[PDB]
RNA sequence: UUAAAGUUGCUGCAGUUAAAAAGCUCGUAGUUGGAUCU
RNA sequence: ACCAUAAACGAUGCCGACCGGCGAUGCGGCGGCGUUAUUCCCAUGACCCGCCGGGCAGCUUCCGGGAAACCAAAGUCUUUGGGUUCCGGGGGGAGUAUGGUUGCAAAGCUGAAACUUAAAGGAAUUGACGGAAGGGCACCACC
């Protein structure tokens, strides 16, 4: 089979968390920028790093990868947002009664933005035990 | 928050808090969490005391601020809901984040590269992050934890009672513990509103 | 069924008092009970106490300083020489610098070292440290 | 737990408990206070009542017993005493 | 030469901490052996109590290591207990050593009459108990010496207890199972309350809290 | 203040006094339980007959006697 | 502790646990000091003092940390009532 | 567990006395079917007529023949 | 023969699996017995 | 009609107090939205949400034990005393012989000694085995 050992992806795991401006989705780039920033012999050893480097940078565009680092991983998410509005900035705000009483505890029940619902009817909420 | 008209919860802090569910807790209740409940209403579901979330949160602030170099807190979360929130809080603050899985044996294993020796810890579930609480009884480590009604309070000695399965109440309460740990300290004001919208720290999933 | 109902309250004060708790309810309150409480009081060793009347048989919530290390009972209760108390704090308490041993004696309930000071004997009750 | 009142417990908290396990014990019983609707005499009566009472002078009765409450017949109005 | 990896040996090298009793006030774990070699040092003896074979069988044969049992301390001062297995004796003994000094506790030490002179014997009547041994240690006079069997008299002599009445449960045969009880009760000493122990604690900084801005140059 | 402790924890006193083994400024009953096999040692009459320039060893003084 | 003459002949005084008076020992791990920072009252800015708080670890590993810290920072009032 | 009453001294002694009769070192030495079987009859040491010598044979895990007398 | 023997145990042992708790309930002696009176 | 004996086993005296949680279940009682049936109405029945009290159990835990397996009792034990019954004292000889006693009898209860012996025994751990059951692999195996 080709099952690379844990040499090419620890190398390659260590490349991606130090050089991720570097490496991009091209095999043959990320071929020559290991050979310059690493010192990696004979050549077998050069190829299959930077063949598990450029599958990796495909991977770490769709979303998490559990092998490096997630400071660096969810950055990069971030680099590559803001609403306009924000997501607590509501209008109306629906509650219960029992809510309620603990805002007229909490001496706020005099809020304007609150639309006090009614729950449902049926106390049903465990599920058919058997 | 010792009955300060300065630090007493505002009108805007509550809208947040009713906006984000953070008062809905879960279906269960454990027993060393009943002291912050209001009452179970029908559907099964517990209400938290928001007047106590507060006054726990701002006993967390004191504690966080009592430390002189900030980065001696450390703050933890390993379920992807809390991961960025826990990212900037120790952006804002200057605190030491771990996210994703927590190494058994960051706490206690001096000879290897990933040891640390914090002062404090803040985890934002008891129950996922049950590895660095069993730790921090081997260090001599307090704790902070954002507790739901189900959690155990085993080596939480700071349990600040919100709601933590839903993804904008994790991020409400990292937010506004961020902006209570600055307030708390020489920076920014209690006049203004924060300049940072408490969106930046919800996890929105694909 | 209940025999001995200060082996009872003893036993109940030496285990909340390692559990951590604050207070202990303990129940039927009696006079030797409160006599016995009241010589541990005055050494420091439990606090304040409420006797909760009951028209029945009392109660007693007794707070807890968390000083007590053992509060025992002594059954039966043997008559207790003065000759013989230096046995009994060898074996009971310790050490030679803390700790007491409660006698029932004709002068009141009082403690082994005010015994020897009104040179008094009489019947153990038990120790406490 | 481990810093609990036990002097001054809440007034919903002694009332849901046992009525022997309480701080000082208390019965769950009361006397009501029974009106006959086609008569004019107003009787006391046991909540926990045992043999069906009759209201002398219509000869009628007030409560069959139960097992744990007297059940009054229908439309007979009751205040609790005191 | 010792490059100190943890907070307190950094803290210990560079001469901001001046006793073993403020990180025993403070309970904080020692993970470094050089800090009890900074401390003590120079009157630190160690006796080594029984070389133990241990066989474990296995699919070539049964691989045979040895087990040492270290025993050290400080004459007046503090004890230790340490246990190694190896399969070569003298890294087992080394190894012993290290574990020991590493596991050193102060202990407590009392009077058994009047309080005239120095402490020699234990506060009060302490028991240890590991593993179906029971060692109690009871307080004796000015001056009989340790009344024990040998393998507690070498750990009590060490802790520097002067004279002590000890009593015996359980198989004793065992060695490691009679050391390691006595060091229980000998560790026991100053979790014991007493009377003069009632003052409230006035609370001081911590090592990690006074010198944080000198921890933070490093 | 026991009449036997007082009369006999003095007459017990007096002889170590009076025997050399205790100190007269070191009367009190507690010092009793401070002494030493070396302290009778010291008061045979061979180590006296050494110690006083007699003999010049302690078997030339046991052989003197 | 102190002999007759009145010197003090211990080697130290170890700390007890603020909640429920045990002797902190010395290999007692997971037992905390914790201090509380103390803000200016009208300011609500940190003054510079602080409230230390000291708990064993018995009570930790029972889960009566959280109640412990809470009832003794209800004391010092800085959680206020309610 | 055992009675611990202050009126219990009846039972706590002849308990004792009959649970001694339990154990081989009190059986052996105040029966009495032991010292008749014991041919010194309680003494140290016994005065014989030698009668025969004999070789009597060493037990399994070791071997050689032990010189005894018959006397 | 005594200590060692907390292997006769009142102080002071043990009885799920190492020796060991009765098939079950009744029940005399014995033993032990709730608060309460300056 | 006698016999009265069992892995008669929780392989676990009885009575009493104290000591953690969690959800079910059985019975009785107390409350509570809302579904159904008795055409409405209460009153009840079937459900649903609780609470209280005893019960049969279970899950869980650094309560504390214990040689450990394990145990919320087998905990509150050298910091040793709540009350009380039966019963054990290294392995065999042997529950054998004899005596007494009950029973028609089988059997029941009671029950030794001489002599022999340095171990027998309990938990746990690593290996060893197959004519136990499941997986992975090799043209020095097969197809």
């Amino acid at each position: 089979g080709r099952v690379r050992t844990k040499t090419v992806k620890k190398a390659a795991r260590v490349i991606i968390e130090k050089y991720y401006t570097r490496l991009g989705n091209d095999f043959h780039t990320n071929k020559r920028v290991c050979e310059e920033i690493a010192i990696i012999p004979s050549k077998k050893l050069r190829n299959k790093i930077a063949g598990y480097v450029t599958h990796l940078m495909k991977r770490i565009q769709r979303g998490p990868v559990r092998g490096i680092s997630i400071k660096l991983q969810e950055e990069e998410r971030e680099r590559r947002y803001v609403p306009e509005v924000s997501a607590l900035d509501q209008e109306i705000i629906e509650v219960d009664p029992d809510t309620k009483e603990m805002l007229k505890l909490l001496d706020f029940g005099s809020l304007s933005n609150l639309q006090v619902t009614q729950p449902t009817v049926g106390m049903n909420f465990k599920t058919p035990r058997g | 928050s010792g009955a300060l008209d300065v630090l007493q919860m505002k009108e805007e802090d509550v809208l947040k808090f009713l906006a984000a569910g953070t008062h809905l807790g879960g279906t269960n209740l454990d027993f060393q969490m009943e002291q912050y409940i209001y009452k179970r209403k029908s559907d099964g579901i517990y209400i938290i005391n928001l007047k106590r979330t507060w006054e726990k949160l701002l006993l967390a602030a004191r504690a966080i601020v009592a430390i002189e170099n900030p980065a001696d807190v450390s703050v933890i979360s390993s379920r992807n809901t809390g991961q960025r929130a826990v990212l900037k809080f120790a952006a804002a603050t200057g605190a030491t984040p771990i996210a994703g899985r927590f190494t058994p044996g960051t706490f206690t294993n001096q000879i290897q590269a990933a040891f640390r020796e914090p002062r404090l810890l803040v985890v934002t579930d008891p129950r996922a992050d049950h590895q660095p609480l069993t730790e921090a009884s081997y260090v001599n480590l307090p704790t902070i934890a954002l507790c739901n009604t189900d959690s155990p309070l085993r080596y939480v000695d700071i349990a600040i009672p919100c709601n933590n399965k839903g993804a904008h109440s994790v991020g409400l309460m990292w937010w506004m513990l961020a902006r209570e740990v600055l307030r708390m300290r020489g920076t920014i004001s209690r006049e203004h509103p924060w300049e940072v919208m408490p969106d930046l720290y919800f996890y929105r999933d694909p | 069924v209940r025999m001995n109902v200060l082996a009872d309250a003893l036993k109940s004060i030496n285990n909340a008092e390692k559990r951590g708790k604050r207070q202990v309810l303990i129940r039927p309150c009696s006079k030797v009970i409160v006599r016995f409480l009241t010589v541990m009081m005055k050494h420091g060793y439990i606090g304040e106490f409420e006797i909760i009347d009951d028209h029945r048989a009392g109660k007693i919530v007794v707070n807890l300083t968390g000083r007590l290390n053992k509060c025992g009972v002594i059954s039966p209760r043997f008559d207790v020489q003065l000759k013989d108390l230096e046995k009994w704090q060898n074996n009971l308490l310790p050490s030679r610098q803390f700790g007491f041993i409660v006698l029932t004696t004709s002068a009141g309930i009082m403690d082994h070292e005010e015994a020897r000071r009104k040179h008094t004997g009489g019947k153990i009750l038990g120790f406490f440290f | 737990p481990l810093a609990k009142d036990l002097l001054h417990p809440s007034p919903e908290e002694e009332k849901r408990k046992h009525k022997k396990k309480r701080l000082v014990q208390s019965p769950n019983s009361y006397f009501m206070d029974v009106k006959c609707p086609g008569c004019y005499k107003i009787t006391t009566v046991f909540s926990h009542a045992q043999t069906v009472v009759l209201c002398v002078g219509c000869s009628t009765v007030l409560c069959q017993p139960t097992g744990g409450k007297a059940r009054l017949t229908e439309g007979c109005s009751f205040r609790r005493k005191q | 030469e010792w490059m100190p990896v943890t907070k307190l040996g950094r803290l210990v090298k560079d001469m901001k901490i001046k006793s073993l009793e403020e990180i025993y006030l403070f309970s904080l774990p020692i993970k470094e052996s050089e800090i009890i070699d900074f401390f003590l040092g120079a009157s630190l003896k160690d006796e080594v109590l029984k070389i133990m074979p241990v066989q474990k069988q296995t699919r070539a044969g049964q691989r045979t290591r040895f087990k040492a049992f270290v025993a050290i301390g400080d004459y007046n001062g503090h004890v230790g207990l340490g246990v190694k297995c190896s399969k070569e004796v003298a890294t087992a003994i080394r190894g012993a050593i290290i574990l020991a000094k590493l596991s050193i506790v102060p202990v407590r030490r009392g009077y058994w009459g009047n309080k005239i002179g120095k402490p020699h014997t234990v506060p009060c009547k302490v028991t240890g108990r590991c593993g179906s041994v029971l060692v109690r240690l009871i307080p004796a006079p000015r001056g009989t010496g340790i009344v024990s069997a040998p393998v507690p008299k070498k750990l009590l002599m060490m802790a520097g207890i002067d004279d002590c009445y000890t009593s015996a449960r359980g198989c004793t045969a065992t060695l490691g199972n009679f050391a390691k009880a006595t060091f229980d009760a000998i560790s026991k000493t100053y979790s014991y309350l007493t009377p003069d122990l009632w003052k409230e604690t006035v609370f001081t900084k911590s090592p990690y809290q006074e010198f944080t801005d000198h921890l933070v140059k490093t | 203040k026991d009449p036997r402790r007082l009369f006999e924890g003095n007459a017990l006193l007096r002889r170590l006094v009076r025997i050399g083994v205790l100190d007269e400024g070191k009367m009190k009953l507690d010092y009793i339980l401070g002494l030493k096999i070396e302290d009778f040692l010291e008061r045979r009459l061979q180590t006296q007959v050494f110690k006083l320039g007699l003999a010049k060893s302690i078997h030339h003084a046991r052989v003197l006697i | 502790m102190q002999n007759d003459a009145g010197e003090f002949v211990d080697l130290y005084v170890p700390r007890k646990c603020s909640a429920s008076n045990r002797i902190i020992g010395a290999k007692d791990h997971a037992s905390i000091q914790m201090n509380v920072a103390e803000v200016d009252k009208v300011t609500g800015r940190f003054n510079g003092q602080f409230k230390t708080y000291a708990i064993c670890g018995a009570i930790r590993r029972m889960g009566e940390s959280d109640d412990s810290i809470l009832r003794l920072a209800k004391a010092d009032g800085i959680v206020s009532k309610n | 567990g055992k009675c611990r009453g202050l009126r219990t001294a009846r039972k706590l002694r002849s308990h004792r006395r009959d649970q001694k009769w339990h154990d081989k070192q009190y059986k052996k030495a105040h029966l009495g079917t032991a010292l008749k079987a014991n041919p010194f009859g309680g003494a140290s040491h016994a005065k014989g007529i030698v009668l025969e010598k004999v070789g009597v044979e060493a037990k399994q895990p070791n071997s050689a023949i032990r010189k005894c007398v018959r006397v």
